[PDB]
């Protein structure tokens, strides 16, 4: 029907109206009663994601307009007493806890001693709605509301305050915890039929659950060793502990994005340890090709420190992502060639001077191709296009050609080609040659000329 | 109407 | 013509002295002087004198403080536990208005007044003019509130209940006596939950229970429905309860008033599951009248 | 201070509880109608396709045939024994058997399509119930394929 949606935005509309009105009038308690009443419409469990996402997005619009009435109001001196405890006389849940938020955020502002206290409760009092979907739009309000008031470092220096930073990676690394639970918990309400309607509707909502880690970022008291020792092994416990494919693949990938690229440099080993734990069925490739795209852009981005040479990028990633694909039951042999490419690009956007690095990624691809009792792999095959795509890099990357024909395994590779395949390929790189000029070739690299025309031609 | 059920006191 | 005489009753101390207010049926609230046990109860009956030229021909003036007890709406049950007279004229007449002084010393007032279903407890004075036929009488009503402090013991109720191989959960509410202004502060934890809860809400329920042995009436009013979860919870999971009485107006508990009525608190804990089946415990609060300092 | 922040201090919830997939999963489908029979005998039966995790029922998936009289025979078994107020079954429909009416009498489709449903009312309703749960004849309905009434 879709009826429900907009029946509820009238009545949403109707008693925001009349909140408005009785906070024009100063009736107070009369306007939170109609709060109250709107905040009744989250209640509802008959209206989707889609739906309720907007149903939330239109009472949190209204809210607003309550929460900087109260902050003014308590601002300029006349500061409602007991109001903390008033919005808790609701009979029902969900507007009470909505409207708590509401005025616990003003109570922090107006009185900074209390700060601890009312974040450390207002994260745990949220324990009462255990529904999924409600407890997950509850608790992105809590982590909304709260915004710009958790403790950080770079902070006014008024010594009446409480709360630090450690509360304030407690406060959201708690509510990431819970709110991650009941994203996962969403995966086994309802009817088992709709198993790919759910997968579908969690999807939609993995913002909800990812807004948490997007806010310990913004922390500037986070530095390194917190994010080592606290975030990071907060996070990491959630996620491979969580036995969910769906949720383990996102937050793996919303850590990459979310912290700055000095902090995975620290902690790439717990990362690519934990990227082995996750379940059989998460994309691990694309994590690590992620994070190693983030590492090649961090390593040309000139005003920055670049990498530190006791970080050793290539011979972490190298033993680590063997270690990865050991522990996956049943990797495409197409996706272990797209790590072996990544780790090329990997070591020649970090290490350009480091061609024994490049030629050590094609001598581990030929022992791939080796140990694997391979059929004749056909053009059209996957693994082709990747052993390809490989290839060109080195080809296409580097500035003088001439440097491609002094890597030793660089052309065993081509005899596992289709015969179509070596045909392109040897005329590929022979071509480049021509199109830039050439220099007097030396011992080594003559024969890796003749070499190419006997595979172009046979 | 509406099945009441008193909790019983566990050993 | 009207009334020949109309008694008006004012307390010495009306202006300084603190009122209180009683909820009464169809939702009235009375207002009257509040008194303390031990409290002297002193002031003047006064009588206008309505029709002049007329004379008031009486075998006597008294005033009464009283202090009853009645029973289902039922006058020939009514009992008065506390008795106090003064003689204030001897038989005569009246011609004019007049005034007259009254002062009962250190009255003794053991009951804290109560207005309920098939119960009311009340204090009064009760000034009664005595004539030939028909006696001028005219009631003075006060409410009277019984204080206590602190409790020596006050141990939290702590109570693991279930269902066997269903639901096994733990409840622990703070105290076992409440102030009237006091926070009930909970928690509920689940140690086995193979049911599918939708809602669970903690409920505060008042009893009245009234007459003797075999004869008992109890009426029962639920005073507040509580949520407290909203949704399924799984094993290992805690949910907090902090409910403010301050929002329910409750009596104090009363127990074994003169041998006739009872008044208990009751903290009901309800879950409801998917099918609208509906799983309690009940668990007796006592509350109290603080004694402001 | 300015707000009473009182709680009861609590366990922090073991991880694999917290994740780990909910003990009281129960889905029971009534399902897929076909006519057993011909002429005077002939029936309706449905397929009654269960699914669950709960410790009580033998096996966590299960699937068996069974007729409107069966559904009849659980109802009259747990209002002997169980002391639960059992729901009632969709309606016997006596009408529907005579002769030369305007439909299909007990076959026809309106009439097995509310039937079928009201039959996974009743018996979800029942089957969720924890004290018909310890009745064996609910174990025998739901998961033998065929009852003994003996």
């Amino acid at each position: 029907g879709s009826k429900l949606l907009d029946e509820a935005i009238q009545a949403v509309k109707v008693q925001s109206f009349q909140m408005k009105r009785c906070l024009d009038k100063n009736k107070l308690m009369d306007a939170l009663k109609h709060a109250s009443n709107m905040l009744g419409e989250l209640r509802t469990s008959m209206l989707s994601p889609k739906s309720y996402y907007e149903l939330y997005m239109a009472i949190s619009d209204e809210l607003h307009y309550l929460e900087v009435y109260l902050t003014d109001e308590f601002a300029k001196g006349r500061k409602v007493a007991d109001l903390y405890e008033l919005v808790q006389y609701a009979g029902n849940i969900i507007p009470r806890l909505y409207l708590l938020i509401t005025v616990g955020v003003v109570y922090v502002k107006s009185f900074p001693q209390s700060r601890k206290d009312i974040l450390k409760d207002l994260v745990e009092m949220c324990r009462g709605v255990q529904h999924p979907l409600r407890g997950l739009f509850l608790r992105n309000y809590l982590l909304q509301c709260t915004r710009n008031i958790l403790p950080d470092e770079g902070e006014p220096t008024d010594e009446e305050t409480t709360g630090d930073i450690s509360d304030s990676m407690d406060f959201v690394l708690l509510n990431f915890a819970e709110m991650n639970k009941l994203w996962v918990r969403m995966q086994h309400q309802g009817h088992s039929r709709d198993r790919e309607k759910r997968e579908r509707e969690r999807q939609e909502l993995r913002i909800l659950v990812g807004t948490n880690l997007v806010r310990l970022s913004q922390l500037e008291g986070v530095n390194v060793e917190r994010y080592k020792q606290i975030v990071l092994t907060g996070i990491l416990e959630q996620v491979v502990n969580c036995r969910d494919a769906l949720a383990q693949e996102y937050l793996m990938e919303c850590i990459i994005q979310v912290f700055p690229d000095e902090f995975h440099l620290q902690t790439l080993n717990p990362f690519l340890r934990a990227c082995a734990e996750l379940h059989q069925n998460v994309n691990v490739k694309n994590i690590i090709i992620a994070l190693i795209d983030r590492l090649a852009l961090f390593a040309h981005r000139e005003d920055g420190p670049g990498i530190p040479a006791d970080i050793k990028l290539f011979d972490i990633f190298s033993q680590q992502v063997a270690t990865v694909i050991q522990s996956r039951q049943d990797m495409p042999s197409e996706d272990v060639v797209s790590l072996q490419v990544s780790l090329i690009n990997l070591a020649m956007k970090c290490y350009p001077d480091r061609v024994d690095y490049v030629d050590k990624v094609l001598e581990t691809t030929v022992e791939i191709f080796n140990k694997l009792n391979l059929e004749h792999i056909a053009t059209s095959s996957a693994v082709s296009k990747e052993l390809t795509r490989l290839l060109k890099i080195p080809v296409d990357t580097y500035n003088n050609i001439l440097t491609v024909l002094k890597l030793k395994h660089f052309h065993p590779l081509f005899e596992y080609f289709d015969y179509e395949s070596r045909k392109s390929m040897s005329c590929y790189v022979l071509s480049n040659v021509l199109d830039y000029n050439t220099e007097i070739v030396s011992q080594d690299q003559v024969d890796s000329i003749m070499n190419l025309v006997s595979t172009l031609i046979q | 109407q509406p099945e009441l059920y008193l909790l019983n006191t566990m050993s | 013509f009207g009334p020949i005489c109309e008694i008006d009753i004012v307390l010495n101390d009306g202006e300084t002295r603190k009122m209180a207010e009683m909820k009464t049926e169809d939702g009235k609230v009375e207002k009257h002087y509040l008194f303390y046990d031990g409290e002297s109860v002193s002031g003047k009956v006064n009588l206008a004198f309505k029709q002049p030229g007329k004379r008031l021909e009486h075998q006597g003036i008294r005033i009464e403080f009283v202090g009853q007890i009645e029973l289902f709406n039922d006058k020939s049950n009514t009992h008065e536990f506390v008795n106090l007279v003064k003689e204030l004229a001897l038989p005569g007449e009246l011609t004019q208005s007049r005034s007259y002084d009254f002062e009962f010393m250190q009255v003794e007032k053991p009951y804290e007044s109560y207005i309920g279903a098939n119960v009311r407890l009340r204090y009064f004075l009760k000034v009664t003019i005595v004539r030939r036929l028909t006696d001028l009488v005219k009631e003075y009503d006060l409410i009277v509130h019984q204080l206590a402090t602190y409790p020596d013991v006050n141990n939290s109720i702590k109570m693991e209940v279930g269902i066997e191989d269903c639901l096994h959960i733990e409840f622990e509410y703070n105290k076992s006596k409440y102030h009237l202004k006091d926070v009930i502060v909970g928690k509920i934890y689940f140690l086995l939950v193979r049911i599918k809860i939708q809602h669970m809400e903690l409920q505060l329920i008042k009893k009245e229970i009234t007459g003797i042995g075999p004869s008992t009436t109890t009426e029962t009013e639920t005073i507040a429905k509580y949520e407290i979860m909203d949704g399924a919870p799984v094993k290992g999971e805690s949910i907090p309860i902090r409910l403010f009485l301050a929002g329910y107006d409750p009596t104090p508990t009363m127990r074994d008033v003169n041998k006739k009525f009872s008044v208990r608190y009751f903290l009901n804990l309800v879950l409801v599951d998917e099918e609208d089946r509906r799983y309690f415990k009940q668990q007796e609060i006592i509350l109290w009248r603080k004694a402001p300092e | 201070t300015v707000a009473d922040t009182r709680r009861l201090i609590t366990k922090p919830q073991n991880l694999n509880d917290a994740y780990g997939p909910p003990s009281n999963f129960l889905e029971i489908d009534v399902s897929n109608p076909q006519t057993v029979g011909v002429g005077r005998g002939r029936f309706t039966t449905y397929e009654i396709r269960v699914k669950t995790n709960l410790p009580i029922f033998k096996l966590k998936e299960s699937t068996v045939r069974r007729r409107y009289s069966d559904f009849e025979w659980l109802r009259s078994e747990l209002e002997r024994e169980s002391k639960v107020v059992v729901p009632p079954l969709p309606g016997k429909a006596f009408l529907r058997q005579l002769p030369f009416r305007g439909d299909d009498g007990i076959f026809d489709d309106n009439f097995i399509e509310e039937r079928k449903q009201g039959l996974e009312q009743f018996i979800n309703k029942v089957a969720g119930h924890p004290l018909a749960q310890n009745e064996r004849c609910l174990h025998m309905f739901l998961q033998d394929e065929i009852i003994d009434k003996s």
